[PDB]
């Protein structure tokens, strides 16, 4: 991929799903504050989210997507909002005759159980990355991510074992925000592919 | 113009091989048909009623984009997942996204590895199938997912059993009207052997629905096929017993139903 | 002038899966009548079903009485083939012709005399009566005093794929006359087996497991053991019946063809299609 | 079923003894004459085959009995009756020629109660209980199948079948030796006299 030189890059066309970045997004620069009300698509209710939908509201070059976070009462089941991800990042891809830079992540805070990971991997064609939050030598909070954006697997913390984080599961949401911190510094990679606004 | 060609078909979730037996009777000649299945008895019953001729890849969910490639491609990639996670009858499911039910994802996963991409204009055919009774929120999600509509086929019309699915696809024809054949057994008597007596016209799914010798009696294997247009001793298949074969036997598909929806794949295909 | 050939009318004691209705009905005899004593409700099940009511089933052979012969009769062939469990070296605990089910032989020996023509009649008469080899000696001679005949034994190794030397008493015509198989009989074990399976021994007897299948061992299937006896495949795919209990009537049968070598004379003395 | 005819006419019983000989019960009532002989007697039949039936008849009397009670039998109890109904069939007049012909099997309570509905239903009738009873007890007791027409006169209806069998089961044990009760069977011969020569 062409890479363009700054005067011209232009603005990320975002679409969030499930959580909403756009202020994660606006701290970074991707988006300019005040700016159109169309840079960025949120939807939180994808059921009746079709084809021509995704089509309309793009094209997009970064798709989004997380589960709610890890206390929250979760209402759907943990596995709906990947398959959903899933099924409108295909919606939201470019055509192989028009091909331009697409990037997608989701984002998991411990909602997904063992049984949903590996299909999780499987639909998205990559092992998660364990982004975690440790203070103090313990371990206090954790995201999974799955991404093609570029630097996402130098962020993993392979100390962080998977009976680790299903005890922090089982304790810390009996006990009970979106850890977005530890999502937002994983965009920054894209500064180079698209505007950036001060 | 393209000159006729056997057809290529993935069949995940195979069962005992209906697909193929149904694509046979009629005359379409089949180059490849890839099957993915676990259960053991089930593999058995194709693999020697139809002669080694199925290519067996058990768990759909080891099947990778990559096996897709180098097994296809595909003509017709059909699937009918599991259901008694969907079903009202089961107090204890767990719908479309826990338990056997997610398995769906899995036919729609492997449905878009296999589709054609952008530039090829190549027929290609699938067609999922699952049962009536669901919760309308999972017929929603999975007409989500496959950007269709189901059609609703009822194997009464066809045979002698109440057996009500949903059948989503792009095959052709799927909502022409289904006229049932001069061999199709209809009626529940049709079914039976010697000296039975059917108490009722079509069967459900009374607990003894055969009276012999003035006395009740539950159907036998070779009835059971005949409600589901399976040949006869089509499941007398590695010694199994009567609770494994009537198991197959109630997961599958009613191949008159099948027939009726893959009988126009005649006018696409090589056919001897 | 001569006698018309009429149909055949046969009285078949511990009768089983009726194999002798079947090879009367494959060699084209017109089957009058065939009343069988058959205790074991499975293989009652099996020949009703297989034949579809035209078989008359009257039950425990001791209680058939000498009216009940003369009622049911006149019958031009009487043919059975006792229990051996009771008569064979196989079982060590065996108590012989007179005790266990060893004695049903008298059984058949009564009712056969009940069943045979008068002094003045010259009608035809036949009657066949099988058992195992493997019987002590004075066994074999005491019945053959009591049939007033010696036996000769034909194995079904020469027509199918198993061991199966038995004795024939009888009067049929042609029991002495040399066993030449026929074009479609399966003579070696690879002959029955179903798809993708290879026989280890090109013959059965009577390994464990004499079949192998994807490196793997495996015991026989009841379609295949149909096979062995000459039955037709799923001859008894009857009433739910299991591996244990096909396994079970198929091992206690009649070799078809070899019961098919014995009744095939009798094409010339009884109508057929 | 026969005719009487008349003493002038009647002429020696030729008689058929398996197993046990009753010659001595049957001297003693005058159907034999003192020292001969018209009875042949048989204890092995295994090798005994029609003809050979054929050549020492004909037969008038054909009698058949089991080992006395208390005897270990040289077999089991049912072949002294299968190969009685096998020799008795040999013996038989043949319908083209009928004459008058009996017979007779006596068990002296070895046959077991499968034996028994084996030897009722060969021999067509079932058996006439004769008991030796003395001061109102059972000494001994046999049992009868036989066509001699006044048998089933000689039945005790008040000998029942535990009282037989328990007869059985002391007799058995007692360590002396085994007498066979004939005084019970000679005297059902008698309506044989009507048929056959007087000796005196
Ligand atoms: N993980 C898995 N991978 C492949 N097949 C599976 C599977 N889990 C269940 N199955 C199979 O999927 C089937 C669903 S019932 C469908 C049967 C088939 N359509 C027919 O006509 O016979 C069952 O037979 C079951 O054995
Ligand atoms: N007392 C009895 N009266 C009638 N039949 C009996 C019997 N005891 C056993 N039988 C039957 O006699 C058979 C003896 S083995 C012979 C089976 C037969 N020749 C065949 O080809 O199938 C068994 O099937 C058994 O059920």
């Amino acid at each position: 991929f062409e890479t363009v030189p700054v005067w011209r890059r232009q603005p990320v066309r975002v679409l969030s799903l499930f959580e909403d970045i756009k202020k994660e997004l606006t701290s970074l620069g991707f988006l300019e504050s005040g700016s159109d009300p169309g840079q960025l698509k949120h939807v939180v209710d994808v059921t009746d989210t079709v084809r021509k939908d995704v089509e309309e509201w793009g094209p997009f070059d970064l798709v989004y997507g997380a589960t709610p976070p890890l206390g929250h009462t979760c209402d759907r089941p943990p596995s709906w909002y990947l398959f959903q991800f899933h099924r409108l990042l295909q919606y939201a891809r470019p055509k192989p005759g028009s091909p331009r830079p697409f990037f997608w992540m989701f984002v998991d805070n411990l909602v997904l159980n063992k049984e949903d990971l590996d299909v999780a991997s499987r639909f998205l064609e990559m092992e998660p990355v364990t982004i975690p939050d440790v203070h103090g030598g313990s371990l206090q909070n954790a995201v999974r991510v799955w991404s093609n954006i570029p630097a996402i697997r130098s962020r993993h913390w392979a100390l962080v074992s998977e009976e680790e984080l299903s005890l922090l599961a089982q304790n810390k949401q009996s006990s009970k925000k979106w850890p977005t911190k530890l999502v937002k510094n994983c965009f920054l990679p894209l500064r180079e592919y698209f505007k950036y606004f001060s | 113009h393209m000159r006729r060609r056997p057809i290529r078909v993935l069949s995940l979730f195979d069962g005992i091989a209906t697909g193929y037996l149904v694509l046979k009777e009629l005359g379409i000649k089949v180059g490849k048909y890839v099957a993915s299945e676990v259960c053991e008895e089930s593999i058995a019953v194709g693999t020697v009623k139809h002669e080694g001729n199925i290519k067996y890849v058990n768990d759909v969910r080891n099947i990778t984009k990559k096996n897709i490639e180098e097994w296809g491609p595909f003509d017709l990639v059909i699937g009918g997942s599991p259901c008694n996670d969907l079903s009202n009858v089961n107090p204890a499911r767990k719908g479309l996204y826990e338990g056997t039910g997610r398995l769906f994802f899995e036919f729609y996963h492997l449905l878009n590895y296999s589709r054609p991409k952008e530039g090829d204009d190549r027929p290609f055919f699938w067609m999922f199938e699952n049962v009536v009774a669901m919760k309308v929120g999972d017929k929603r999600d999975i007409s989500r997912f496959l950007e269709c509509n189901p059609v609703m086929i009822d194997a009464i019309k066809v045979s002698a059993a109440h057996r009500a699915r949903y059948f989503w696809g792009n095959l052709p024809g799927m909502n022409r009207p289904v006229i049932a054949s001069k061999n199709d057994k209809l009626e529940l008597q049709d079914c039976l052997e010697y000296n039975r007596i059917a108490k009722l016209k079509k069967v459900r799914t009374q607990l003894f629905p055969v009276v012999m010798n003035g006395k009740e009696d539950v159907l036998w294997c070779t009835e059971l096929e005949r409600i589901f247009g399976f040949p006869v001793h089509y499941t007398d298949v590695s010694n199994m017993g009567r609770g494994a074969r009537q198991k197959l036997l109630g997961r599958s598909w009613s191949v008159p139903v099948i027939r009726h929806l893959f009988a126009p794949l005649k006018d696409y295909f090589a056919c001897e």
